[PDB]
């Protein structure tokens, strides 16, 4: 499971 | 247009006071976040962007500036721990926790998002989402009949985020927080979107991932069967949590790894063939604490033709693999009956097992020598120590046992030396 994720739309 | 701006820039832009040149430099800001090369997050925080964020994030009648700044909050928030914790020092928290009730999907899903980001840095920032109140507006998201109504990429943003609430120990989550989340975690459980499934059992396998109250927590909300389907499914994604959780419970007292036992989850092991190592490892280890039970579990595992598959995995596996099925013998021979024992000896455990008397790891030999004196104690009690012994000879076994008395390690050395005056004299 990631733990942190960064939005790239 | 606001592709690839300076910080310079976006500061002036922010420091306008006018809500439209804000709203530009917000967004420049979330581009140059969401670029995929080394987003500047340590230039925007020190150049003191995050509390005008913060700020934006109650601009109710502009819901652009509000999405902007969300999205450059969590992409923020994405970072270090010391990035993390600078959007929270910008009171984010409570900001985020109003936005769930925007009625635009694609702001709330960017606060569900952040507040994820949050609650994975840990315990503390985790507790402190729930203690600013973020389960209940969280869940209300998710109250429809149907979760099918809701939109895919949506559902599967907020099963994450609720699997970070559920997620660390030291401490582990406030029971009342994983009580209040349960419930709709089983309804997630059921939904058939492969990325909720994998999210919702992570979950389930932290809730697990403990004392053994934790597990009564979850196994008395009927979870179990469920988790043995998935634990079949094709998507590893799903299979891995699945295990994981599913060797959770199986640490708890033998009336939950009994519950485990009754759902059919000794019908997948032969997860023992997989081909991705750790499935192997993780269900060897699961295993082992199923050995590890009552004489009537290790019934059922000799019952599912589980021991052939574990001299299998004992003859050829990942060393660490090996190590595991090692323990589930050693848990085996400890509780098993004589006629259990004995079965061991003739589904072939004997010659797989000398030949890691051959490994360098000190444990193992330890404990593959515990195994054979509970099998010698067997052959005993059978008036045959003998044959046994014989076994052990025409393999090569005996080498290794004698040459285990020059051991270094103290347990080793007189333990091989016991068994060789005992049945080798």
């Amino acid at each position: 499971n990631y733990w942190k994720r960064r939005i790239e739309v | 247009g606001t592709v690839n701006w300076s910080v310079e820039d976006i500061v002036k832009g922010i420091n306008s006071n006018n809500l439209e040149s804000q709203l530009q430099a917000t967004q420049a800001a979330r581009k140059l976040l969401s670029r995929e090369k080394q987003p500047p997050i340590d230039n925007i925080i020190r150049a003191g962007l995050i509390p005008k964020f913060v700020s934006f994030l109650g601009k109710t009648d502009c819901s652009p500036i509000q999405f902007e700044s969300a999205w450059a909050l969590t992409n923020i928030a994405s970072g270090t721990s010391e990035q993390t914790k600078a959007v929270v020092d910008g009171g984010a928290i409570p900001a985020f926790i109003s936005l769930l009730a925007s009625p635009h999907a694609h702001i709330s899903e960017q606060a569900v998002w952040a507040l994820g980001n949050i609650a994975g840095d840990g315990s503390a920032f985790r507790d402190l989402v729930i203690k600013h109140g973020a389960i209940d507006p969280l869940l209300a998201l998710l109250a429809v009949p149907d979760l099918s109504t809701l939109a895919c990429g949506y559902l599967r943003n907020l099963t994450w985020t609720l699997s970070n609430l559920c997620r660390n120990k030291n401490p582990a989550p406030p029971l009342d927080a994983v009580e209040q989340i349960l419930p709709t975690l089983v309804r997630l459980l059921h939904h058939n979107d492969p990325e909720v499934l994998a999210d919702s059992c992570w979950a389930i396998s932290y809730l697990t991932d403990g004392p053994n109250e934790r597990i009564e927590m979850v196994v008395k909300k009927g979870v179990v069967p469920q988790l043995v389907k998935l634990l079949g499914a094709t998507e590893l994604p799903i299979v891995t949590p699945a295990l994981r959780a599913i060797g959770n419970i199986v640490t708890g007292t033998d009336e939950q790894t009994q519950k485990v036992i009754d759902a059919g989850a000794l019908a997948v092991f032969p997860l023992l063939t997989n081909p991705k190592t750790n499935i192997q490892k993780e269900a060897t280890w699961t295993m082992s604490n199923i050995t590890a039970g009552r004489q009537d579990q290790i019934q059922q595992v000799v019952n599912h033709g589980l021991v052939p598959f574990l001299v299998g995995v004992l003859s050829k596996a990942d060393f660490k693999t090996q190590k595991e099925a090692a323990w589930a013998i050693t848990n085996y021979t400890s509780g098993g009956t004589v006629e259990q024992i004995v079965y061991l000896v003739h589904c072939g455990i004997i010659e797989p097992l000398m030949n890691l008397l051959s490994a360098k790891d000190t444990k193992i030999i330890q404990v593959i020598l515990d195994a054979i004196s509970n099998i010698f104690q067997a052959a005993e009690k059978l008036g045959e120590t003998e044959k046994l012994s014989i076994m052990i000879e025409e393999c090569g076994g005996l080498d290794k046992i004698e040459a285990l008395q020059r051991h270094e390690n103290e347990s080793v050395y007189k333990a091989s030396l016991n068994l060789i005056e005992k049945y080798f004299s």
